[PDB]
């Protein structure tokens, strides 16, 4: 690599994020917050994905 | 490091905010296969690997699924059925010296 | 004398060329003494967008 | 500018350094260290430049 080489042959840094959804228990989750429970109502629920 | 000798890195056991990759502006290719790129923050994953590497730049279109190449056959291949993104930036200044 | 400009127009700072910098923008003498120091600022001075 | 834009319109700092050396005493000097007054001897000098 040179920096007067054309953007052909430039570095470029490459992250690769690979996501595996298992019968697993998910561990990585995102910043959404958790609400309290309410039981014996129809609701529209998110439980962990 | 290199692309032959690329760096995996096992993310899990935490809360990932995916909104600080998206927002800022340096990523030149943002590319999500299996998974829409904006809807990255309610989704819950089980484990996360991160693949680091330095490659240049019209070898960036070889890390996609079902692509050819040098780096695609030789380097590092993506499985056809990826489900991930590939987050790309110029590193001209940290990975280029006069010479 | 700092300033930021493109790649096709870095010619253009020395004594005797001509083109926009050199004309409407930064004009250098023929009798110049002292050096142009230029590099690249692709990671400080570009936005995606 | 934009990270994916090519060589010739990427962004370039440049800094044109101008040296003036008139009839005046220099105050812009290297680091070079001043020795000891060696004086009645043929001797190669550089005072002040």
């Amino acid at each position: 690599f040179q920096p007067t080489n054309g953007v052909g042959y430039q570095p470029y840094r490459v992250v690769v994020l690979s996501f595996e959804l298992l019968h697993a228990p998910a561990t990585v989750c995102g910043p959404k917050k958790s609400t309290n429970l309410v039981k014996n109502k129809c609701v529209n629920f998110n439980f962990n994905g | 490091a290199s692309v032959y000798a690329w760096n995996r890195k096992r993310i899990s056991n935490c809360v990932a905010d995916y909104s600080v990759l998206y927002n800022s502006a340096s990523f030149s290719t943002f590319k999500c296969y299996g998974v829409s790129p904006t809807k990255l923050n309610d989704l819950c994953f089980t484990n996360v690997y991160a693949d680091s590497f330095v490659i240049r730049g019209d070898e960036v279109r070889q890390i996609a699924p079902g692509q050819t190449g040098k780096i695609a056959d030789y380097n590092y291949k993506l499985p056809d059925d990826f489900t991930g993104c590939v987050i790309a930036w110029n590193s001209n200044n940290l990975d280029s010296k006069v010479g």
